[PDB]
C-alpha cells in the first residue's frame, strides 16, 4: 500500500501509512512523480515512520503519495557491475546505459555466523616484496593505509587490483565514501588507461550528497563483494576513507535527534563500525580482504574514531614521503608499518626471522646515519661499515617495478612469490651477495634478476 | 655607469607622465558617471511618487462606476474565470 | 524632459484578472522566524509573499505549521497577517550585465549606478556537474605571488582554501588574485559575508583603483542583514559564476568568510529547534559547504556542447574557488575548519608568527599543499620551482645554525646562505602582482646562483632593479615568455645573458 | 661615479612621485567644478517638470480606469478630473 | 487596547492583549499603577507578547493591566541633551529638573545604506607612544580597546577623552554601559569641574540595573549621536563597555525560549552585534569618531564575543595582562594591536619602517626568552645579546606616565608628540642609546627624559 | 553579585540629610565591602570568578606557591590592584609608598631573567638587592596589626 508525507525538516522526512501497511525499519520507500528514495530509520507509532531522504528534498511538499517497496535498498550484484560506476542505490552514474544485472541483493544483513568462520590463518600473497615480507595480510583481514597525497596510494591500489584478478582469479570493489567529484573522475580514467577497469566495480558516494548516502555506500560496495565471495572467490574491498563513514554516522545521528556521546560522536559508534567490519572475513566459501585509508583527527590516536577503527585492523601500511625522495616508489615504511600476522606461531620461524632480521639491520643503519652525519664515516667500526653496506642493499631490494607503473619506470612489471621474497632477503642478510653493487639490487624483482643486472 | 643612470631616470619619468595621465582619465570618468546616474536617479524617484498619486486618484474614480456597472459584471465574470 | 506618462502606458497592459492562490495566516513572529498556519501545498525551499513586498522562504514544513525565514526585515510583520505561496523557488539574475556592479544576496543593485539589464535568471540551489562530465585540471590560474604560484599552484576548476588567524593578509591575498585576472580572460566574483559595509567599499575602491572592477561581480550580505541573506549569498554568487562555466568560459570566485556563513546557518537552525551537534552546529553543516564547493569545477567539451545546444563547441568551461576561513589561535582542529580542509583540493596556510617576523605574504610553505600540483603550472615556472622547494626545505632544517654560521661545515654554510636568500625572495608587496616573465626572472636568478654575492639585505632592491632593467632592454623576451610561459635553450641563454649584463654595469 | 648615478636615479624616483601627485590634485580640481555646475543645471529643469506632473497626474488616473470602465467613466472622468486636480 | 500580565519570570514578562490589538515588535508598553515599561521582543500568538522590563519586577503581579503606546521607546534628542545625565528611557537622572526637548526619536533604526558610507584617512594624534606608533587612529574611524579585567580599558579611554574630546570643537556622547557607579560619578564631577560638561551628553546604565536597561542603553546613546551626525556635525561617541550589551542578551536569551549556542551564548550573537555596530559609522552628512572598550572574558581573545567584535573596527588596540603584571602601562601588546592606517601611503615610509622595525625586534625577543631561561644569556650570539638589550629598552620606552593615572603612580603625566615618538624608537633601533641602562627608559615620556633619568 | 556589590558605596552629605530628614547634616556615609572568592587550582576562567573580578574596585590575589615559600600574607603584587589608589591613603603612607607595587612587580621579573646570567651592571645588582629587602619586609604575622 501507500502513505503520505506529513513533515519535511531538511533531509529528515516523516510519512504516515495505514495501520495495516506501516513499512519496516531500513525499508526503502519511493515518492510518486519524483526520483527520490527514503530509507526508514524509526517507527514513531500511530502509523507514522521517520525516514532519511537518499537525495535532495528541494521541491517536495506535505501530502505527496509514497509507496513501500517491501525490502531494503536493493542493488545489482555479479559480473555486470565490473568496469561500471554506480551511486548508493546501484544506479549507473556513468553515461554507459543500464547494468546487465541478473540478480539484486538488499544492502542490510547479519555477519557470517560462528560456524561459518574459516579453520585458520592463510596469508594473501600480494606479489609485492615489502608488503609480503614486513606487512603480511591475512585472507579475510582488514588493512589500514596511512600517509599523505602524492606518495603512490593510487598506483598501489591499482597493482593490488591487477594481481588479485590475474594471479588469484579474484575481483575488486571500490567504495568511494565521501568521494571528491574531481578525484573520482581522475581515478576512473587512470584505471581505464592502466587497463584495470574491467577487474573492479566502482561505487561512489560524493561529498555533495546527503549524510544518508555517504553512510550507506560502504554497505552497497560490501554487498557486491559478498556476491563474489559466495561465487567461490577471494575478493578485495577498497574503502576510500573509513573516517568519512564514521562522520556520516555522526551527521545522521544528529539529524535523528539522538543524544551525542564522548567528543561529540554518535552513541552507536562501536556498533556502526562492528556492523560493517564483521562482514569482512574469511568464510568456508571465499574471503573478502579490505584495504581502508585511515585519517586521524588532530593527530590524536586516542580520539574515538581512530581508537574504534584500530580495534578491527590486522595490518598497518604506512607510506613515507622521505622514502619516495630516496627513489623507492612503493614507498612503504619498513619500520613504522606493522602486521598482527608477524608471529612465528602463524608464518613459521623462517619468514619471521628473515623479516625481523631486515628490520634490525634497517634500524641500526638509521642510527649509524646520524653518527656518519654528525661525526663522519671514518668514525665507524669495520663491522658497522659492513652493516651499512648490507642495509643499503636491503633498502634497494625492497623496490619493485609494477605492471601499472611501466609508464613511469620504463621497465616491465614483476610479481615476486613469498618463497622468492624470503630467499632474496635471507641471502643478503647472510652476506651471499656482498660482492654485488647496491644498484644491481634496484627495481629487479626476484634475487636471480639482481645477479644478472650486476653481470652486465 | 652615469649614462645608464640617466637612461634609468628617463624611463622612470616617462612612465610617471603616462601614469599621471592614466589617473587623470580614471578620476574624470568617476565624476562623469556619478553626475549621469544622479540625473536618472532623480527621474526614477519622482516617477515612483507620481505613480502612487495617480493610483490614489484611480481608486476614487473607479469607486463611482464600479458600484453599479461593475458589481454585476465582476460577480458574473468571476464565475466564468 | 517628460518620461512619467510613457512608463505609465505599459502599466495599462498588465493583468487585472483573478488568480487561484494558496494562502495561510501568521501565528507567531520572533528572531527572524515567522510561523504560519495554512499553506498546505508549499514546497521545501519555496518563497512566501507577505504584506508590504516582504518575501520569505519555507524551511520547516511541519505537520501543523510552516516555519519560514525572512529574506529582509521581519520587525514589521505581525500575528494575523496573510501569507501566500508563489509557486517559485529563489532565483537570481545572471549574465555579463553584472560585471562592474555591486549587488545584494538577491541580485538587487546597491552601488546606485542604476538598474541591471540581465537577460536571464537562474536557481541559487543547483546540483554540481556529475563525475563523467568533468575534465582533469591542467590550466593555470596565476595569483601574482611568487610563493603561491611557484609552490602552491592553483588550476582552472580547482578549490584552494585560504586558512589562518585574524588580521594576517587572508583578504589581501584573495583580492590580489582577483586583480591579476584583469587581462587573463577569467571573470571574477567576490562574495562578502558578514563584513561591515565600509570594509566592502574599501575593497571595491581598491578594485577600481587597480582597474579590476570592470571584470568583477561583487555580491554583498553585510553584518546588519538577515541571517537568511548571509546564508544564501555564497549560493547566489556561485550561480552568477556558473553562467560563464556552463557556456564555455572561465571564472574565479572568492567566499570571504565561509565561517560567517556557517554561523548564520547555525542561528537559523537553533531558532527552528533542529537537534544540535558539536559546537552547537546542525547535523548537515558539512553538507552546507560541500554542496557549495563541489560546484567549482572544470567541465568537458561535451557538457558545454550539450548545454549550449551546439552553439559553443571545442571549449571547456570552469569555475575556480578561493574560500577563506579564519582559525582561532591556530586551531585547525575546530569543526568548520576540519570540514572545509577535507572538501578542498589544497590549502594555503597563513601564519601570525611569520607575518610578525616581516614575511608579509605569511604563507607557511612547509604545510601548505596543492593536490593538483605541477599540472596547474606553465613550463617555465614548473622548471624553476623545483630547486626553490629544495632550498626552503633545507632552510627549515638548518635554521638554528644561523647563530653558529662560523662553526658550520662549508657545504652546510653554502646551503644556509642559499636558504636565507631564497627565503628573502618570497617577500612581496600588496597590490603588486607579478607576471609569468617577471616571476621567472626572480626565480631563475635565485635557482641559478646569481644571488651568492648579494647581501641577504639587498636581495629585494636587486630583484626590483633587475625587473626594471629587463622591462627596458629586453621587452621582446618578456613578451615572448608571457605568451604561454614556455621554456627552451634560447630563452634560458637569453635570460642568462641579460642577468650577466645587468650585474656588469647596473 | 656610482654615488652620483644613485643620486640621479633616486632624485628621478622622487620627481616621478611628484608628477603623479600634482596630477591627482589637478584631476580633483576639475572634478569638483563639473559636479557643482551639473547640480545647478538639473535643479532648474526639476522646477519645470514639477508643475507639468501635477496636471498630468489627474489624466493618468483616469487612463487606467478609462480602458474597461472608461465607457462608464467617460461621464465620471469629467467630474473626477476637475475635482482631483483642485483637491491636490 | 488594554492587556493583562499573565507570566512574570525574572526580568521577562508576558502580556496578553485583544487578538485585534496586539502591539508591534519592539513596541513599548506601560503597566498600570506600577511605574514600569516593557518592550515587546516576541509575538508568541493568541494576542500574547513577550516583553522585558525596563525596571524592577518585585512590585509586579499577575493580572495588572498594561497599556500599548503604539511605538518603540522614544528618547529626547538634540541640543537639550547636552550637559545632562539620563537613563535608558531618556528620563533625567540628575536633579536639574526636566529637559527642554523639541523632538523625540525611536531607539530602533536601520543602518545607513551602502551608498551613504564615506571614506577618510585624516590622521588623529592621541599623544600616546605605543598607539601613535602601531595603532594610528583616524578621524571618523572606529577604535576598540580590547582587554580583560584590571589592565587599563577605562584609564586609557579617559586619557584619550582628555587628549581629544577636550580639544574637539564639536559635541560628544558618553555612554556608560554596565559600568561601576563610582566611575560614573568621578567622570561627571570631572567633566563638570573641567567646564567641558557643556559639550558632552551623558547616558548611564550601571551594573545595579535590570538586564533590559543594560540591553538598550547603547541604542539610547547612539540615537543621540545619530541626531547630531544627521545635522551635518562632527561627533565623538565613547562607549564604556559594549560587552555588557552582549551579556544582557545572554542573561535574557534562555527565558525568551532560545536554544543556547557555543560557550553558552545567544544564537543571535553575530546579528545582535551587527545591528548595533553598523549604526556607529561616519556617513556623507557628518562624522562620528568612536572609541569602544571591549571586555575579553578570562583574557581569552578567541572567546566568541571578542572574536566577533574585531571585524567591526578600524583600529584594534590590545592590552596584555602579562605586560601589566610587570608594572608596565599602557599595557598595549605591540604585536596584537593593528590599524588600517598602518600603511606607507597613509602615514609615510619613515613611520611605517620604524613601526615594523620595533615589531621585528619584539617578535625575535619573544622567541629568545625561553633560551635565556633554560641555558642562560652567555650561550647567545653577539648579534642576539645586542638585540635582547634593545628589545628590553623598547619594551620599557613604550610605558608612559598619564595625567589621569597620577593618583595610582604619584608621578606627573606626559604628552609625547608623534615626531618625538618616531625619533625615540628610531634611535633605540639604530643604537644611539646602547650605553644607558634599561631602567632609564621606564616611565619617562620623550627620549631626552630617559637621558636625564640615566644620570640619576 | 552586581545587585549586591553596587550597594557598597559612599553617599554625599545631600543624600544623608534628605534621608535623616535634617536630623544629620554635614556628614557623608559609607559601606565598604570585602567579598571573598575561592578558585580551583588557580583557574580564574570559571564563570563566577570572572564575573566578580569585573565588578569590584580592586582585588587582592593570594598565591599558594608564595604561601608555601614562607611569605605568609601571600599577596601577589603583580596581579593585585586597587582602582582608588592614593586617594584611599593618608599623606605619609601616600608619599612613602610611591610605585612600590610596580617596582616589586618588576623585581619579580628581573630575578628570573638574571637567575643564570654572568655579572651585570650596578643598576641591575642594586635593583635586585632592594627587591629582596622589600619582599622580606612585606611578611607579617596573623592577629598582629600595625598602626
Ligand atoms: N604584502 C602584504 N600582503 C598582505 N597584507 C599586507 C601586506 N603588506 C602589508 N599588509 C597589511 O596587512 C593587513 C592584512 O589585512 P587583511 O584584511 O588582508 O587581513 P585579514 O586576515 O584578511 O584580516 P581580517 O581578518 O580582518 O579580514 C592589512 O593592513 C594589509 O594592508
Ligand atoms: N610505483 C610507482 N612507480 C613510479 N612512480 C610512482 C609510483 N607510485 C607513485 N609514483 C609517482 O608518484 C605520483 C603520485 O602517485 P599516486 O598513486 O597518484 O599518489 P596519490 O594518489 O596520492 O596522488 C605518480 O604520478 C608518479 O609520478
Ligand atoms: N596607565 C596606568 N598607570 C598606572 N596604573 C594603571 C594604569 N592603567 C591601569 N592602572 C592600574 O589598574 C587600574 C586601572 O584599571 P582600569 O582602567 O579600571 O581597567 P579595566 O577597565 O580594564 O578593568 C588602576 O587603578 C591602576 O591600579
Ligand atoms: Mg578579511
Ligand atoms: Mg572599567
Amino acid at each position: 500500500s501507500s502513505g503520505r508525507i506529513v513533515q519535511i525538516i531538511g533531509a529528515v522526512i516523516d510519512v504516515e501509512f495505514p495501520r495495516d501497511a506501516v513499512p519496516s525499519i531500513y525499508e526503502a520507500l519511493k515518492v510518486q512523480g519524483v526520483e527520490t528514495t527514503l530509507e526508514v530509520q524509526q517507527q514513531l507509532g500511530d502509523g507514522v515512520v521517520r525516514s532519511i531522504a537518499m537525495g535532495s528534498t528541494e521541491g517536495l511538499k506535505r501530502g505527496l503519495n509514497v509507496d513501500s517497496t517491501g525490502a531494503a535498498i536493493s542493488v545489482p550484484v555479479g559480473k555486470a557491475t565490473l568496469g561500471r560506476i554506480m551511486d548508493v542505490l546501484g544506479n549507473p552514474i556513468d553515461e554507459a546505459g543500464p547494468i546487465g544485472e541478473e540478480e539484486r541483493w538488499g544492502i542490510h544483513r547479519e555477519a557470517p555466523s560462528y560456524a561459518d568462520q574459516a579453520g585458520g590463518n592463510e596469508l594473501l600473497e600480494t606479489g609485492i616484496k615489502v608488503i609480503d615480507l614486513v606487512c603480511p595480510f591475512a585472507k579475510g583481514g582488514k588493512v589500514g593505509l596511512f600517509g599523505g597525497a602524492g606518495v603512490g596510494k593510487t598506483v598501489n591500489m591499482m597493482e593490488l587490483i591487477r594481481n588479485i584478478a590475474i594471479e588469484h582469479s579474484g575481483y575488486s570493489v571500490f567504495a568511494g565514501v565521501g568521494e571528491r567529484t574531481r578525484e573520482g573522475n581522475d581515478f576512473y580514467h587512470e584505471m581505464k588507461d592502466s587497463n584495470v577497469l574491467d577487474k573492479v566495480a566502482l561505487v561512489y558516494g560524493q561529498m555533495n550528497e546527503p549524510p544518508g548516502n555517504r553512510l550507506r555506500v560502504a554497505l552497497t560496495g560490501l554487498t557486491m563483494a559478498e556476491k563474489f565471495r559466495d561465487e567461490g572467490r577471494d575478493v578485495l574491498l577498497f574503502i576510500d576513507n573509513i573516517y568519512r563513514y564514521t562522520l556520516a554516522g555522526t551527521e545522521v545521528s544528529a539529524l535523528l535527534g539522538r543524544m551525542p556521546s564522548a567528543v561529540g560522536y554518535q552513541p552507536t559508534l562501536a556498533e556502526e563500525m562492528g556492523v560493517l567490519q564483521e562482514r569482512i572475513t574469511s568464510t568456508k566459501k571465499g574471503s573478502i580482504t579490505s584495504i581502508q585509508a585511515v585519517y586521524v583527527p588532530a593527530d590524536d590516536l586516542t580520539d574515538p574514531s581512530p581508537a574504534t577503527t584500530f580495534a578491527h585492523l590486522d595490518a598497518t601500511v604506512v607510506l613515507s614521503r622521505d622514502i619516495a625522495s630516496l627513489g623507492i616508489y612503493p614507498a612503504v615504511d619498513p619500520l613504522d608499518s606493522t602486521s598482527r600476522q608477524l608471529d612465528p606461531l602463524v608464518i613459521g620461524q623462517d619468514h619471521y626471522d628473515t623479516a625481523r632480521g631486515v628490520q634490525y639491520v634497517l634500524q641500526r643503519y638509521k642510527e649509524l646515519k646520524d653518527i656518519i652525519a654528525i661525526l663522519g664515516m671514518d668514525e665507524l667500526s669495520e663491522a658497522d661499515k659492513l652493516l651499512v653496506a648490507r642495509a643499503r642493499k636491503i633498502q634497494r631490494f625492497l623496490s619493485q617495478p609494477f605492471f601499472v607503473a611501466e609508464v613511469f619506470t620504463g621497465s616491465p612489471g614483476k610479481y615476486v612469490s613469498l618463497k622468492d621474497t624470503i630467499a632474496g632477503f635471507k641471502g643478503i642478510l647472510n652476506g651471499d651477495y656482498d660482492h654485488l653493487p647496491e644498484q644491481a639490487f634496484y627495481m629487479v624483482g626476484g634475487i636471480e634478476e639482481a645477479v644478472e643486472k650486476a653481470k652486465k | 655607469i652615469v649614462e645608464q643612470a640617466k637612461k634609468r631616470a628617463n624611463q622612470i619619468v616617462d612612465e610617471a607622465r603616462d601614469q599621471a595621465r592614466t589617473e587623470g582619465e580614471r578620476l574624470k570618468a568617476q565624476a562623469q558617471a556619478e553626475i549621469e546616474q544622479e540625473l536618472n536617479s532623480v527621474k526614477d524617484a519622482l516617477r515612483a511618487q507620481v505613480g502612487a498619486l495617480a493610483v490614489t486618484g484611480a481608486e476614487k474614480i473607479l469607486g463611482a462606476s464600479i458600484d453599479a456597472n461593475a458589481h454585476e459584471q465582476l460577480v458574473s465574470k468571476l464565475a466564468a474565470e | 524632459s517628460e518620461i512619467s506618462e510613457i512608463i505609465k502606458g505599459r502599466i495599462e497592459k498588465l493583468d487585472v484578472a483573478s488568480q487561484a492562490r494558496n494562502e495561510g495566516t501568521i501565528v507567531s513572529v520572533s528572531d527572524g522566524i515567522v510561523r504560519i498556519y495554512g499553506l498546505a501545498d508549499v514546497m521545501y525551499g519555496e518563497m512566501i509573499e507577505f504584506p508590504g513586498g516582504v518575501y520569505g522562504m519555507a524551511l520547516n514544513l511541519e505537520q501543523d505549521s510552516v516555519g519560514a525565514v525572512v529574506l529582509g526585515e521581519y520587525q514589521g510583520l505581525a500575528e494575523g497577517m496573510n501569507a501566500k505561496c508563489t509557486g517559485r523557488i529563489l532565483e537570481v539574475p545572471v549574465g555579463p550585465e553584472l560585471l562592474g556592479r555591486v549587488v545584494d544576496a538577491l541580485g538587487n543593485p546597491i552601488d546606485g549606478k542604476g538598474p541591471i539589464d540581465a537577460k536571464a535568471t537562474d536557481a541559487v540551489e543547483k546540483v554540481a556537474p556529475g563525475v563523467i562530465w568533468r575534465k582533469s585540471v591542467d590550466q593555470p590560474v596565476q595569483t601574482g605571488y611568487k610563493s603561491v604560484d611557484a609552490m602552491i599552484p592553483v588550476g582552472r576548476g580547482q578549490r584552494e582554501l585560504i586558512i589562518g588567524d585574524r588580521q594576517i593578509g587572508k583578504t589581501a591575498l584573495a583580492v590580489d588574485a582577483i586583480i591579476n585576472q584583469k587581462d587573463s580572460g577569467i571573470k571574477c566574483v567576490y562574495v562578502a559575508i558578514g563584513q561591515k559595509q565600509s570594509t566592502i567599499a574599501n575593497v571595491v575602491r581598491k578594485l577600481e583603483e587597480n582597474g579590476a572592477l570592470a571584470n568583477t561581480i561583487v555580491v554583498a550580505a553585510s553584518a546588519s542583514e538577515s541571517a537568511a541573506l548571509q546564508y544564501l549569498a555564497p549560493y547566489s554568487g556561485c550561480t552568477m559564476g556558473e553562467y560563464f562555466r556552463d557556456r564555455g568560459e572561465d571564472a574565479l570566485i572568492v567566499y570571504d568568510d565561509l565561517s560567517k556563513q556557517a554561523v548564520a546557518y547555525r542561528q537559523i537552525s537553533l531558532l527552528l529547534r533542529r537537534p544540535p551537534g558539536r559546537e552547537a552546529y546542525p547535523g548537515d553543516v558539512f553538507y552546507l559547504h560541500s554542496r557549495l564547493l563541489e560546484r567549482a569545477s572544470r567541465v568537458s567539451e561535451e557538457y558545454v556542447e550539450k548545454f549550449t545546444n551546439g552553439a559553443v563547441t571545442g571549449k571547456t568551461g570552469s569555475l575556480t574557488a578561493l574560500p577563506i576561513i579564519e582559525t582561532q589561535a591556530g586551531d585547525v582542529s575546530a569543526f568548520v575548519p576540519t570540514n572545509v580542509i577535507s572538501i578542498t583540493d589544497g590549502q594555503i596556510f597563513l601564519e601570525s608568527a611569520m607575518f610578525n617576523s616581516g614575511i608579509r605574504p605569511a604563507v607557511n610553505a612547509g604545510i601548505s599543499v596543492s593536490r593538483v600540483g605541477g599540472a596547474a603550472q606553465t613550463k617555465i615556472i614548473k622548471k624553476l620551482s623545483g630547486g626553490i622547494r629544495t632550498a626552503l626545505a633545507q632552510y627549515r632544517e638548518l635554521a638554528a645554525f644561523a647563530q653558529f654560521a662560523s662553526d658550520l661545515d662549508e657545504a652546510t654554510r653554502k646551503q644556509l646562505e642559499h636558504g636565507q636568500r631564497v627565503t628573502e625572495l618570497m617577500k612581496q608587496k600588496q597590490y603588486a602582482p607579478m607576471s609569468i616573465a617577471e616571476m621567472s626572472l626572480s626565480l631563475y636568478a635565485a635557482e641559478r646562483g646569481f644571488l651568492q654575492d648579494v647581501e641577504i639585505a639587498k636581495v629585494g632592491s636587486f630583484e626590483q632593479a633587475l625587473i626594471s632593467y629587463f622591462q627596458r632592454e629586453h621587452a621582446a623576451l618578456l613578451a615572448k615568455i608571457n605568451e604561454k610561459g614556455d621554456f627552451n635553450d634560447e630563452i634560458d641563454a637569453g635570460i642568462k645573458a641579460g642577468i650577466e649584463k645587468f650585474k656588469a654595469t647596473q
